[PDB]
C-alpha cells in the first residue's frame, strides 16, 4: 500500500527546511 | 474583502516601514524548554518574569545564519512577521538581539504542532482537513495582497491553539516581492515544480503547497515521497499524482486544479484569483466570514492542562545558550 510504503520510508518525522 | 485588505495594506506598510526593535532583553525571560527546532533555529518555551506570563523563543546564532547565508532571509522574516496582522498568524511579541544570537518571541501556541497530530492520528477527515485549508486559503489572500510570498507551507510550521484553530509560524522564507523570484527554498515535499526547475516563480508556489498540504491532511502521506530530495524532486516534475480511494471526486478535482504543473491553469493564479479557490465544491459548506470570525465549531480541541504545559511537543535535547562577551556580525544584523 501506498501508507505502507510511506510508513517505511526515512521521511516520516519531522521535515527541515532547505535554502540553497 | 477589498476594503478589509485596502486597510491592512496600510496598517502593514506603516510597520514594514519603520520596524519594531529591540523591545525586551534575555534576562526578562526564564528558559524552560525546547519546543521545536529547524535546520538552524531552537525555540523554547519560556516564562517572563515580570508579568508572569509563557511565549515560544526563537533563537538563532548569529553565526549560524551568516555561514548559511541566510542573512537577508532572517531579516526577512522578522521585518514581515513583526508587520503582519491576521488571525491565523502567530504574533511576535517581542524581539531583540545579544552579542551572539538573534531572538523572535512569539505567542506560545500550546496545541502543538498540525504534525504531530496528523502523524499520531494517521490522517484528517474532509471536514478535518477543510477546516484548516480554509483558514490557510484565507492567510494566503491575506498575505498576498501585501506582496507577500510564504513560502514554507508544512504541518511542521502550523500550530494548534486553544481553540483548535491554526497558527502559522516560521516566515524564515517570507518575502515581500512584486514579480518573480528564484531562491531555491522550502521543504522538498512542498516545492512546486518552477521552484524546482530555476525558471523564476511567484506566489502562485503557496497555493501548489496548499495543493500538497491538504493532499497530506486527508492523505496521511504527501503526494510526492521519497527517501531523498532527488527522488522527490523527480515525481514532483512528473508531476502525476495518485490520489487514495477514500478522496471524494471533489477533493480530487480541486487537487488537480492546484497541484497543477501549468501556471496559466494552476488555482489561485487564474483571472478570479483565490476566488476559483473559495468557490470550489469542495469548499461549498464552508462559511468564509464564520472562519475569519472564528465562530466556526473546530473539529478538534488539543488537551490543554496549565500555562506552560508542553505535552503537544516532542521533547529535544537541551543545550546552553551562549553569549559571547564580544559581539559577532553587528554590521549584519543592524537593523534587526
Ligand atoms: N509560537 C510558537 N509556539 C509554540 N511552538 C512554536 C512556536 N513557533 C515555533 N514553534 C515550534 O518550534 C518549531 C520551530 O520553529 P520554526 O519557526 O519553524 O523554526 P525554524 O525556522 O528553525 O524551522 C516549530 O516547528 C514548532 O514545533
Ligand atoms: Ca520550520
Ligand atoms: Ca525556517
Amino acid at each position: 500500500t501506498t501508507y505502507a510504503d510511506f510508513i517505511a520510508s526515512g521521511r516520516t518525522g519531522r521535515r527541515a527546511s532547505i535554502h540553497d | 474583502v477589498k476594503e478589509f485588505l485596502a486597510k491592512a495594506k496600510e496598517d502593514f506598510l506603516k510597520k514594514w516601514e519603520t520596524p519594531s526593535q529591540n523591545t525586551a532583553q534575555l534576562d526578562q525571560f526564564d528558559r524552560i524548554k525546547t519546543l521545536g527546532t529547524g535546520s538552524f533555529g531552537r525555540v523554547m518555551l519560556v516564562k517572563h518574569k515580570e508579568s508572569g506570563n509563557h511565549y515560544a523563543m526563537k533563537i538563532l546564532d548569529k553565526q549560524k545564519v551568516v555561514k548559511l547565508k541566510q542573512i537577508e532571509h532572517t531579516l526577512n522574516e522578522k521585518r514581515i512577521l513583526q508587520a503582519v496582522n491576521f488571525p491565523f498568524l502567530v504574533k511576535l511579541e517581542f524581539s531583540f538581539k545579544d552579542n551572539s544570537n538573534l531572538y523572535m518571541v512569539m505567542e506560545y501556541v500550546a496545541g502543538g504542532e498540525m504534525f504531530s497530530h496528523l502523524r499520531r492520528i494517521g490522517r484528517f477527515s474532509e471536514p478535518h482537513a477543510r477546516f484548516y485549508a480554509a483558514q490557510i486559503v484565507l492567510t494566503f489572500e491575506y498575505l498576498h495582497s501585501l506582496d507577500l510570498i510564504y513560502r514554507d507551507l508544512k504541518p511542521e510550521n502550523l500550530l494548534i491553539d486553544q481553540q483548535g484553530y491554526i497558527q502559522v509560524t516560521d516566515f524564515g522564507f517570507a518575502k515581500r516581492v512584486k514579480g518573480r523570484t528564484w531562491t531555491l527554498c522550502g521543504t522538498p515535499e512542498y516545492l512546486a515544480p518552477e521552484i524546482i526547475l530555476s525558471k523564476g516563480y511567484n506566489k502562485a508556489v503557496d497555493w501548489w503547497a496548499l495543493g500538497v498540504l491538504i493532499y497530506e491532511m486527508a492523505a496521511g502521506y504527501p503526494p510526492f515521497f521519497a527517501d531523498q530530495p532527488i527522488q522527490i524532486y523527480e515525481k514532483i516534475v512528473s508531476g502525476k499524482v495518485r490520489f487514495p480511494s477514500h478522496f471524494s471526486s471533489d477533493l480530487k478535482d480541486l487537487l488537480r486544479n492546484l497541484l497543477q504543473v501549468d501556471l496559466t491553469k494552476r488555482f489561485g493564479n487564474l483571472k478570479n484569483g483565490v476566488n476559483d479557490i473559495k468557490n470550489h465544491k469542495w469548499f461549498a459548506t464552508t462559511d468564509w466570514i464564520a472562519i475569519y470570525q472564528r465562530k466556526v465549531e473546530a473539529p478538534f480541541i488539543p488537551k490543554f492542562k496549565g500555562p506552560g504545559d508542553t505535552s503537544n511537543f516532542d521533547d529535544y535535547e537541551e543545550e546552553e545558550i551562549r553569549v559571547s562577551i564580544n559581539e559577532k556580525c553587528g554590521k549584519e544584523f543592524t537593523e534587526f
